């Protein structure tokens, strides 16, 4: 349903923006693992969380 | 491209023959994939909804 | 559904040449015709709606294992979209086209003794519409010229005036007549009116409506051939050419 | 690469389609269902998009 | 010798032989799935005070949008399902649903049409025959639990033979007073209150001493392969709705108090294996019919 | 002439006339919804090794946090549901739940309170009267499946009249031996094992031959409008609990072994339509009472 998809996408962005503010919750080591393909570390974490 | 043939040679070939030719060479992408349908609702507000 | 969409003598005859006889017959046992039945039509009534089963409905029905039954199944397929249940005919006959069965002596079927009166009576002609009658008269004309019974065909038409008025005008051996003919033989098509997803009381009308709504779905699906967009993708054998003519005509 | 991007960015495009259809009134949509067309895309554009 | 038998096992009428292929079973499977979603959406609409969830579910089911002043009856899918249910019940029922309609509705959802994933337990007790000597009276009453009342009027003890067929897996016999039961050409044990019997063992002989009547309560359980979506509670309700709606009123047919008796009676007939396959499909269709009718009611 | 009547159809007591308005119906629907959530929350708490799901559900239902020392009763919503059940059963019940309490409890969840959007099938067989001539014995046993035992002792065959009321939809009769039954002023058919009848058709005559007794087993189905949340499995269990808990212990009332017999008996009284609507509301209340008490035993 469109409502469920819209709700999931908005919540995913709210979580991602929160966990990357101030000192990130996620360490620099795994950001390196997820960036190795060239994508942004923030985008890679969003994909992995989904 | 894959079986090293020209367009005129395979001109009078059915979908079954083309699929068989490609699978023998080792190409598995010979199928069409149906798309799932997402139900969408527009809230009424000041007009009947859709 | 494909047979019912043909709108001209050229398209209908071309389709019959391509299709084999196995499409005309069905392998589902069905029920028997000429039986008074009570069917459920809940959108209109709470009780059971009476009706009578016939050979013209789009549902498969048991048929007689003779040449008479085979011809009735072919005409039923043309005018209704489904045939009857006549099994163990033989692979020699089932491979040949519907047109070849109707107008060629090489098949081996003997149809000279067939009478058009009972065939029209059995394939209920008082319940057909104008388009259905025209297709049946085409089949009768093709059969008559196959066995050299043109005189009998004319006398039968002269007995029934309304059939003569709507009888298609074409000689089965000449291709110029098929080209010139401008009869409308389409039973399904894109409707100018408003077609809804509702049931009809009669068995014939409900099945016909199902084919009509089915054609709309098929028309808008990916299996339809849009000539204005992909005319260069069809093969040269099946491309539309004015020089094209039916085999032996 | 095409598969990874498609799985990464399907949520954004699903929301986009929902928003665009929200802009169309009902009477316009039923009228537009009568029309049909085929769109031609250059092979370079299709691959570059994905 | 006098003979008695269960009332519901007498003359099982033939069942339909149409819409039993892969496509048709897929259509019935799709109908059950979409009917279930129709019931759920009606609940979601009611707890949410919005008609949107119900409208969307009805649109999938009926391929049309609900409109006021037009009664919501389910559309073409309801029409096809009702007429197909009639065809399954009897061989005299007409087949009036075209194949292009079955294929179109089967494609509405992607579900398997296999009807043998799981099993179910049916409680009807089959008593094929009970033979008694001249000076005895035997009466058989009931289908979910059979009460066999036996009276001995003669001087000597009587021997009464029981036949339970070969389909039931277990039969449990309980008596008002302790009684003796043993297989043919077997010694008779001490009088007991209960017996557990496998019907394939053979005819069972029960001694009936002269005096007060002896009543035996029979309970049987049989296993029939059914689809994993099969729900017995919904099927029984659908069976009663179909009977009340009047779509089981065909010529020369038998009527049953439940779907339990219907399926067991067809099982205890010649070519009973083939009849059970058709009856299972009719059971799932009755499940779809029940859910659809409750979601969209009439007065 | 002798008369035989089903035991459960004799003298139905008047039902309560309170708590049947739109506000009260909404409260019953709210109670069922929250009671169902109470059961699911207990299962979730057990599976998740936490008490957070159950604390939220109990707080919404009872308007108070659970406490280890205090007993879990359900709060005011339990008391209101218990009291309306007593009021539904009999007209002599106190009916002492204020209107303000009901309105505040119906505002917790959003429900329509419509008790006419679905139907359910009730299997009690109504046998209003069986008329038998002299030298004949007739006995009726059962309510879900009725067995009519008939014995003829006269010289010739006897005519026995069956009256199944005018409410039941269909009746199916299966005899121990083949027998003859026909409507009034109609020829009798050949002996048959089964008969399907409409009670509206009229009284039915059964020919009883001289000899062994004839037993007729009766099964009936009736359709009654119920809410979409109606569940017969839960309603019947709740009916037994309320009887065990003494909610129906009122003076000058009848008693029934199941909810199916209760609703059919009230249907067949003089102007039975007046009571069916109230009986259906009681059933939905008994559904909520079952789920609440099983989650919170007392």
């Amino acid at each position: 349903t469109s409502g469920s998809i819209i709700n999931h996408a908005n919540n995913l962005n709210k979580v991602i923006n929160h966990v990357f503010a101030d000192k990130p919750l996620i360490s620099e080591t795994m950001l390196k693992i997820l960036t190795i393909d060239g994508t942004t570390g923030k985008d890679g974490y969003r994909n992995w969380l989904d | 491209f894959l079986t090293n043939t020209t367009y005129d040679i395979v001109n009078n070939d059915t979908i079954d023959v083309l699929k068989m030719k490609l699978r023998n060479q080792g190409w598995p992408f010979v199928e069409r994939y149906n798309a799932v349908e997402i139900d969408m609702s527009v809230e009424p507000l000041r007009s009947p909804g859709q | 559904m494909d047979v019912l969409s043909k709108g001209s003598l050229k398209e209908l005859l071309a389709h019959l040449e391509k299709t084999p006889l196995e499409e005309a017959i069905s392998y589902r046992i069905g029920t028997v015709p000429y039986q008074n039945v009570l069917i459920s039509r809940n959108e209109y009534y709470n009780q059971l709606y009476p009706d009578t089963t016939s050979l013209i409905d789009g549902v498969s029905r048991e048929g007689q294992r003779n040449v008479n039954g085979l011809i009735m199944s072919i005409i039923s397929y043309v005018v209704s979209g489904s045939g009857h249940y006549i099994p163990n005919i033989g692979f020699m006959l089932l491979r040949r086209s519907i047109l070849d069965i109707l107008t060629k002596h090489d098949t081996g079927l003997v149809t000279n003794n067939l009478n058009y009166g009972i065939i029209a009576r059995n394939l209920t002609v008082s319940k057909m519409n104008c388009e259905q009658r025209k297709r049946m008269l085409i089949c009768f004309k093709l059969l008559a010229y196959k066995d050299g019974n043109q005189n009998d065909y004319e006398i039968y038409l002269n007995q029934n005036i309304p059939l003569k008025q709507i009888a298609p005008n074409f000689i089965p051996g000449d291709m110029r007549t098929v080209i010139h003919n401008q009869d409308q033989l389409a039973i399904v098509g894109i409707p100018a009116y408003r077609l809804t997803q509702s049931t009809e009381l009669s068995i014939r009308d409900d099945n016909a409506k199902s084919y009509k709504l089915g054609y709309v779905d098929w028309y808008n699906s990916n299996s339809f051939l849009r000539e204005r967009s992909e005319f260069n993708l069809i093969r040269l054998k099946d491309r539309d050419t004015k020089y094209g003519k039916l085999n032996g005509w | 690469a095409c598969r990874d991007k498609t799985s990464a960015n399907w949520r954004g495009y699903s929301v986009l389609v929902s928003r665009y259809r929200s802009l169309i009134p009902n009477e316009l949509f039923e009228s537009l269902r009568n029309i049909s067309g085929e769109y031609n895309i250059n092979p370079q554009d299709e691959h570059s998009f994905f | 010798a006098n003979r008695a038998t269960s009332a519901f096992l007498d003359n099982p009428h033939p069942v339909g032989v149409n819409y039993v292929d892969e496509g048709s079973r897929q259509f019935v499977a799709v109908a059950e799935l979409l009917a279930s979603k129709l019931i759920d959406s009606s609940r979601e609409s009611d707890e949410s005070n919005s008609d949107v969830p119900f409208v969307q579910a009805y649109s999938k089911f009926a391929d049309d949008n609900p409109r006021h002043l037009r009664v919501k009856t389910g559309g073409k899918m309801a029409n096809a399902l009702t007429n197909v249910i009639r065809s399954y019940y009897s061989i005299n029922a007409p087949a009036i649903v075209p194949q292009v309609e079955i294929d179109r509705l089967a494609s509405k959802a992607t579900v398997s049409g296999d009807m043998y994933n799981s099993y179910a337990i049916f409680n009807s007790v089959p008593i094929v025959e009970v033979l008694s000597p001249a000076r005895t009276t035997v009466s058989i009453v009931g289908s979910d639990r059979a009460d066999v009342t036996m009276l001995n009027t003669g001087a000597g003890a009587a021997n009464i033979t029981f036949n339970f067929g070969q389909i039931a897996e277990t039969v449990i016999l309980k008596g008002s007073v302790p009684f003796q039961l043993a297989r043919l050409n077997q010694p008779m044990p001490a009088a007991r209150f209960t017996y557990k019997l496998r019907p394939l063992d053979g005819p069972f002989i029960v001694v009936l001493p002269v005096g007060n009547p002896l009543v035996i309560s029979a309970t049987a359980a049989t296993r029939i392969q059914v689809p994993l979506a099969f729900n017995k509670a919904l099927v029984e309700s659908g069976f009663q709705t179909a009977m009340n709606d009047g779509l089981f009123d065909i010529q020369n047919v038998n009527y049953y108090s439940s779907f339990d008796e219907f399926i067991i009676s067809q099982y205890h007939a010649q070519d009973g294996i083939n009849r059970v396959s058709t009856c299972v499909i009719l059971g799932l269709a009755l499940q779809a019919y029940d859910q659809m009718r409750r979601a969209l009611p009439v007065r």
